[PDB]
């Protein structure tokens, strides 16, 4: 709801990777249509997260791998000398796939027990 | 439901033309169907037809088609809806009273009637 | 068991209704305001189950009240903006058109100088106008409610609208093929989003629309009963093309500031009364098939004979095509046809300009004339009939062609739809003991 | 093809008993009563359900495809003839007693 | 919010409880009012499970016993044999008293780890 | 001067057409980004962006 | 809603006494679910960040400096309610909310790497 | 001096034609013009 909280993840968007971790009428009307917008949206994030296993967790963890048609580099490049814009986009074509694949991990995981 | 009144006591010779009106004004007539009924000295009831008062389309059986024929005429107002009843040739065995009835839901149920108007010939 | 868990995410369904929103595919205005739809789906989907059993009836669904509602609203709405004609009803001094269909004359009105008096000539149909009285006329609904032009931008194109199920809520179909009207379908198939549907507006024969497969369904409230139409379903479409050979012309009249009134203007070239024609083998065996399975439904011999009579809206064929209104006879296809080459059987009839459709209280509207020629095909997928019966009948069940309430019209396109709620919290038992 | 039929065609009994009346019907059966020379009036619809207006001690009965109507205690102006009406069918009635 | 994830649960209707597990205009303000409808039923869901002691978990247990007055059948019977709709249909009555139980046990739960 | 092709209007005595100055403000969610480039026409990157919601 | 409400029980109780036990009709209602809505998720909004993100009781790790209150455990839980609660602390929210909000994402990063 | 009866005429179906016709309103419902005219 609160959007101070969006603005916080803006802060140091230039900086490196590692070092983000470091770091009735007209109104009324549309304010209500950016009132339901603006509510609908914190629900994506939280839909997208809370059926990957992660509850109110800022960082998580999962169980799979990458394919080496992804991307085929190593830790100290990508974490030293790429940005979150430009990286994004090297891995935003596989983005769904990877969406696909990470549900069914924790759906296996809760069957399990 | 207020009333369903009719028209008066009439006779007409054979071959002539009879024409009987009933009048609703209580109830909303654009919602119910209208039905006209029959009785014959020492006989019971029989069926005219019915006609829809949102379009003016009516259903006679198969004895009375091409000789009565059913019209409706609303006032000014949407109340006081009046049906008429004309029917052509006449018979020596269409002497009977003629009623004005009011069907409610999809059970055929009449509550309301009115009084009669006897023809002769 | 001995101790209770949770499971969230579960196939568990109740009968709710719910309001839905529209979906339009792939400039200019629509009566339907299909602008504010949402695209659909590129490929919506179709989720089937297998071991389901569900039962639903179409006569009780609320699919069909909500659409002749919004419906309705549309209209309303898109009426709102442009002029409405209130200041045209005068001594109309109409005495005969020089090209008893067409009237040709002129009105005394004024639009300024309020001292002041000029006439302007228009043309209109014998039926738009009635007599007054010698050589007078009247526009005929202004004594009961206010006429108003439809707006020239918009156009009356029925182009199909998806009507789609919020999240949340699931939409079940079944395809019976030879599917009953109401009863349990065992091939239930669950679609998040419904498919086309187009809104045409008709009284006696469905057109275009969707059709069937290897069946002529035959759908009604109760059989037995009188009141309750008969809605038939065809396989076989029975094309409808038509024109109207007459040439117009737009011609704008001033009523006041800022508000202008189109009328027929002048007509040009040779009057040819307009038709419809209908191929006679195609329907000749098309009715002939229908009587087939409706002597199973009764068992008694039928016979096709035309309406009875009514209003001009319901005893007569009627339709839109390119923002003509038509209303046509149809009695030469329903006449003494008791059914136990190149020839075309022509269905002449005429226009009007002024309709009473969406039959309510005080509500007029009329329709500007559009210059040329127009063609319009079409499909028959659907006859609407109402029995004529008084019972001991040595067979003889006379059926007579007519019409009814306009959701009769949509009801046979939405005959296999049910909005359902979903719930997907379960409890059952389990030996887990949560440690 | 609905069907009925009136077994009795004649009923009588003295005032003050029990008396009852039968139509043997399918589909929905409606129960009138006509005065002399004057228009029925509805007592039961769905053939159980009752009419408002029509006096207490007038009710009726379903059992498979026969209609029960139990008339009961009679007083002055119960003399009617009560016929069962089908939707396009009335079958004669018969005047009670007296 | 989406509810393709939802239609998602429904799919194998029909199979046991057993099999499942393994497998300015109308048009705007109607939007509106399904927007705002739809959000609601997202988050009554979530609301019953966040007061229960579940946040989202999938399958999730819990201490309450089972009273025998609701229901006593076997437990391999119901996962075999029976299907999700008839569940519903005869527990139906009793949920709002199953739904109390529940939520006290997690009250009591979480004020005895304060405790200890 | 127009009366032939439109209507007119009076303006409502009681309200102000003044200009009041107003802020367009973004919802949750979404940010606007404006960069204070000394000189800089409407086209053209910027190298000196700031967030304000 | 009901929920809610529930809270209200036993106000005037003790903190460990209450422990242990188209027109006017349609967008005014419209309003007031997108308002009822809004304010539930603003109190969910503040929990998820702060790591208790459903927890009856939560249980955090900031230490209670003496400036914003100085008394005996005892006689917190034993003679005020919840109400009085508000008014000692009610000036200061915003500087808690703010440092316990810094903790946890502290407390994150120490797990990250571990 | 309570009800009173009397004639006037207004718009009709026609613009242009005329209709005289009659209603009752009560004495404080209308005020007079100054001697037997009336107003709403
Ligand atoms: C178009 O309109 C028409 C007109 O309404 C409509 O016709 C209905 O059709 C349905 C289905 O055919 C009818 O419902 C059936 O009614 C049967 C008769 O029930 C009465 O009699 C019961 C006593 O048993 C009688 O019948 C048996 C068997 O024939 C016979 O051996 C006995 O000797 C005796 O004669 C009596 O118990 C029953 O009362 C119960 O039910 C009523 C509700 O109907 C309820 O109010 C009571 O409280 C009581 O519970 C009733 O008086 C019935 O036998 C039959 O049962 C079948 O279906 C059930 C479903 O579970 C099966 O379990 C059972 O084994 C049978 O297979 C069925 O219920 C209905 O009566 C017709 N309408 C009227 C007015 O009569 C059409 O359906 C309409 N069409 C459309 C498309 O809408
Ligand atoms: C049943 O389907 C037929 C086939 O689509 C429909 O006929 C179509 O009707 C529209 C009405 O506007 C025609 O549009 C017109 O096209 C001409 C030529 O492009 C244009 O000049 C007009 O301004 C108008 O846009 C369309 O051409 C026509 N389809 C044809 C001729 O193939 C019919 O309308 C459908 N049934 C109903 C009841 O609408
Ligand atoms: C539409 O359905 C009808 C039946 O309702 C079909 O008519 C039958 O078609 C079969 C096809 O092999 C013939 O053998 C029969 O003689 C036809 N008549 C009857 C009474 O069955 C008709 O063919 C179907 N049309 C389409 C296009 O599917
Ligand atoms: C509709 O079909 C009828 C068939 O009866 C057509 O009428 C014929 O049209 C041709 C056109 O050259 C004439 O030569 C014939 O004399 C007409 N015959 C009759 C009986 O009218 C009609 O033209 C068709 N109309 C459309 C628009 O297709
Ligand atoms: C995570 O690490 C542990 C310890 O090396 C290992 O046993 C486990 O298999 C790893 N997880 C996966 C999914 O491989
Ligand atoms: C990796 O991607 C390639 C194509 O990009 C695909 O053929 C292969 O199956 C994928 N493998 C895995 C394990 O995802
Ligand atoms: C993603 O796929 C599209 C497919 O046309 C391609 O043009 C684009 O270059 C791809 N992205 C990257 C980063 O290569
Ligand atoms: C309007 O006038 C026509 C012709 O005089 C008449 O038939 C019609 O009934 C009138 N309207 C109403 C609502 O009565
Ligand atoms: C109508 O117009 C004709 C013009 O030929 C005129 O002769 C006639 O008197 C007119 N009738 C009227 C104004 O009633
Ligand atoms: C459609 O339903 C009827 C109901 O009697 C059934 O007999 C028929 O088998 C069903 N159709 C299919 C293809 O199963
Ligand atoms: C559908 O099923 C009902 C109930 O058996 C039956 O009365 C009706 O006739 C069926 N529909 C048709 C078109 O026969
Ligand atoms: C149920 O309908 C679907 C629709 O395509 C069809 O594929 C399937 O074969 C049907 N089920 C049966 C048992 O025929
Ligand atoms: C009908 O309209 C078409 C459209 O251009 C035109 O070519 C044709 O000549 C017209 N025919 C008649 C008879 O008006
Ligand atoms: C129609 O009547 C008017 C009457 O003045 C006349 O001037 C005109 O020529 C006639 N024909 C047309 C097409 O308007
Ligand atoms: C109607 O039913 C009777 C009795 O079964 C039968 O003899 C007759 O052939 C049937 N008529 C039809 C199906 O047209
Ligand atoms: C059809 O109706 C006409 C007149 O309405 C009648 O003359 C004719 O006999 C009817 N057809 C039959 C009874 O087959
Ligand atoms: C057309 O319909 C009218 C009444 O609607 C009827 O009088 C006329 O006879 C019909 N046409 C033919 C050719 O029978
Ligand atoms: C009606 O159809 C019958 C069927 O043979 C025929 O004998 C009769 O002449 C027809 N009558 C009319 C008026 O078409
Ligand atoms: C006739 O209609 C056609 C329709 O396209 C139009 O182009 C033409 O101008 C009209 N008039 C004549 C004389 O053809
Ligand atoms: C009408 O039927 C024809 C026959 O195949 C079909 O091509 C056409 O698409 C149908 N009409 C519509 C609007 O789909
Ligand atoms: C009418 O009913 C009577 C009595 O059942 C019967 O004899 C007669 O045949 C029936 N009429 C016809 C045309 O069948
Ligand atoms: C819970 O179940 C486990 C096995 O699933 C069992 O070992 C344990 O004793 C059970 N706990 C209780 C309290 O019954
Ligand atoms: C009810 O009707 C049945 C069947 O006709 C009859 O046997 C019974 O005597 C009747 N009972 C009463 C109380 O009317
Ligand atoms: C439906 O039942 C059949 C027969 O037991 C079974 O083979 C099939 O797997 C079942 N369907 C599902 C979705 O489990
Ligand atoms: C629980 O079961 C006992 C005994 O079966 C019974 O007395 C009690 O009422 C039940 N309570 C509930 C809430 O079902
Ligand atoms: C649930 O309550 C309804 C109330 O009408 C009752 O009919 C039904 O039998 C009850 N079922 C159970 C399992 O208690
Ligand atoms: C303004 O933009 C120019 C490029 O057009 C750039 O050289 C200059 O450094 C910018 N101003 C500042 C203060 O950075
Ligand atoms: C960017 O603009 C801000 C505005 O206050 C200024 O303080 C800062 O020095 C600027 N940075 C550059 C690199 O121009
Ligand atoms: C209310 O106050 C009385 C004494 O005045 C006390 O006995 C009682 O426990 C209090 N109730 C609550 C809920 O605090
Ligand atoms: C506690 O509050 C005092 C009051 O100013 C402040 O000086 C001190 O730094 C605070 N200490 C902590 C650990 O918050
Ligand atoms: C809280 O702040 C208000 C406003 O500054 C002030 O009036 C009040 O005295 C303060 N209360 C405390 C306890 O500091
Ligand atoms: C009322 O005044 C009118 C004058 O128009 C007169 O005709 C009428 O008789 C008076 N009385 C009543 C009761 O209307």
């Amino acid at each position: 709801g609160l959007g101070a909280v969006f603005l916080g993840f803006l802060g140091a968007a230039g900086s490196t990777m590692g070092a983000a971790s470091n770091t009735l009428g007209v109104w009324g009307f549309k304010q209500l249509q950016a009132r339901v917008l603006a509510i609908e949206r914190y629900l994506e994030v939280q839909q997208l997260l809370g059926m990957w296993g992660c509850s109110g967790k800022l960082i998580c963890c999962t169980n799979v791998p990458w394919n080496s048609s992804w991307s085929n580099k190593t830790y100290n490049e990508i974490w030293d000398n790429m940005t979150w814009m430009q990286w994004d986009r090297e891995i935003g074509n596989y983005t769904d796939t990877i969406y696909k694949l990470l549900e069914v991990s924790q759906f296996q995981q809760e069957i399990n027990e | 439901q207020v009333q369903l009144l009719q028209s008066g006591a009439a006779v007409t010779k054979p071959g002539a033309s009879v024409r009987v009106s009933c009048e609703a004004s209580g109830y909303n007539i654009r919602d119910y169907f209208i039905h006209w009924w029959r009785q014959a000295p020492g006989q019971g009831l029989q069926w005219v037809g019915w006609i829809n008062p949102k379009t003016g389309q009516p259903n006679n059986p198969r004895q009375f088609q091409g000789r009565v024929s059913l019209t409706r005429h609303a006032s000014w107002d949407f109340d006081t809806y009046s049906f008429y009843m004309d029917l052509k040739a006449l018979r020596s065995d269409d002497t009977a009273v003629y009623f004005c009835a009011r069907q409610r839901s999809d059970y055929w149920d009449f509550d309301v009637w009115g009084s009669g108007t006897q023809v002769t010939v | 068991g001995l101790w209770v868990t949770v499971y969230y995410g579960v196939p568990v369904w109740r009968e709710a209704k719910t309001t839905l929103f529209c979906a339009s595919d792939a400039e200019v205005h629509n009566v339907w305001a299909t602008h504010a739809c949402v695209p659909t789906d590129p490929n919506p989907q179709e989720l089937v189950l297998e071991n389901v059993t569900e039962n639903f009836n179409m006569w009780k669904n609320d699919m069909v009240d909500q659409m002749h509602e919004d419906i309705i609203s549309l209209w309303d709405q898109s009426l709102k903006p442009c002029v409405k004609l209130t200041p045209l009803c005068v001594t109309l001094n109409c005495s005969d058109a020089k090209v008893e269909e067409i009237k040709n004359c002129s009105f005394k009105a004024t639009t300024e100088l309020r001292d002041k008096k000029r006439r302007e000539y228009a043309l209109f149909y014998r039926l738009d106008i009635v007599p007054l009285s010698n050589s007078e006329y009247r526009l005929i609904n202004c004594n009961t409610s206010v006429i108003t032009q439809i707006c020239p931008k918009v156009t009356f194109d029925p182009i199909p609208i998806h009507y789609c199920a919020p999240a949340g809520y699931a939409i079940l179909k079944c395809n019976n093929k030879t599917f009953n009207g109401t009863g349990p379908c065992n091939n239930v198939s669950t679609v998040q989003c419904t498919h086309g549907i187009k809104p045409v507006v008709s009284t006696q024969l469905l057109l275009n629309g969707s059709l069937a497969e290897e069946e002529i369904i035959i759908r009604s409230e109760n059989l037995t009963d009188n009141v309750k139409t008969i809605i038939v379903h065809l396989n076989e479409s029975v094309e409808i093309t038509c024109t109207r050979p007459n040439n117009m012309t737009r011609k704008s009249v001033r009523i006041g500031p800022g508000q202008t009134f189109y009328a027929l203007g002048d007509i040009i070239g040779d009057i040819r009364q307009p038709h419809c024609n209908i191929s006679e083998i195609k329907w000749e065996k098309t009715l002939q098939r229908v009587s087939e399975k409706l002597r199973e439904h009764f068992n008694k011999t039928i016979i096709f004979n035309q309406s009875s009579g009514g209003d001009l809206e319901i005893t007569t064929h009627s339709f839109n095509c390119g923002g003509e209104f038509f209303y046509c006879n149809t009695s030469d296809l329903f006449f003494n046809k008791t059914f136990n080459t190149n020839s075309t059987i022509t269905l002449p009839c005429r226009i009007k300009q002024i309709i009473n459709m969406w039959q309510e209280v005080g509500r007029a509207m009329y329709a500007p004339p559009i210059a040329g020629n127009i063609t319009c095909k079409s499909n028959i997928t659907g006859l609407l009939l109402t029995r004529d019966g008084g019972g001991n009948n040595s067979t003889k069940e006379t059926f007579r062609p007519g019409g009814g309430n306009m959701r009769d019209n949509w009801r046979s396109e939405l005959y296999k739809y049910k909005v359902v709620e979903v719930k997907p919290l379960g409890i059952a038992p389990t030996e887990c003991n949560r440690t | 093809d609905i069907q009925m039929t009136q077994s009795p065609s004649s009923l009588s009994a003295s005032v003050g008993d029990t008396v009852t009346i039968t139509c043997q019907a399918n589909g929905y059966l409606n129960w009138y009563q006509q005065r002399r020379g004057k228009a029925p009036k509805l007592l039961i619809y769905d053939g159980s359900k009752l009419e408002r207006g029509v006096p207490s001690r007038f009710s009726g009965r379903r059992w498979g495809q026969e209609y029960n109507l139990t008339i009961n205690n009679l007083q002055p102006e119960d003399i009617a003839t009560y016929f069962c009406q089908v939707y396009e069918f009335v079958v004669p009635g018969t005047r009670l007693d007296l």
